[PDB]
């Protein structure tokens, strides 16, 4: 269930970028940051193969 | 469930910086935003159940 992809970053990446940010971000417009909650939430998940 | 509750709108503006009556949508599910903040999408798709 291990393969990860990120689902929100603040910006698309550049051709054959490798980034590994992984803060917090939001959906409401809350400064959540280095904690989730409601409206506001983490940025990787995995494919359950 | 057995008979679910459909619905539209239509010819109006809307956001989802009124998508909800608490922005604690306790049973959300959102590819665009949840409750909160957004006002930028638009559709064919009026549908609204």
């Amino acid at each position: 269930y291990n393969y990860r992809y990120r689902l929100f970053r603040k910006s698309n990446l550049k051709p054959f970028e490798r980034d590994i940010s992984t803060e917090i971000y939001q959906a409401g417009s809350k400064p959540c940051n280095g904690v989730e909650g409601f409206n506001c939430y983490f940025p990787l998940q995995s494919y359950g193969f | 469930v057995y008979a679910w509750n459909r619905k539209r709108i239509s010819n109006c503006v809307a956001d989802y910086s009124v998508l909800y009556n608490s922005a604690s949508f306790s049973t959300f599910k959102c590819y665009g935003v949840s409750p909160t903040k957004l006002n930028d999408l638009c559709f064919t798709n009026v549908y609204a159940d």
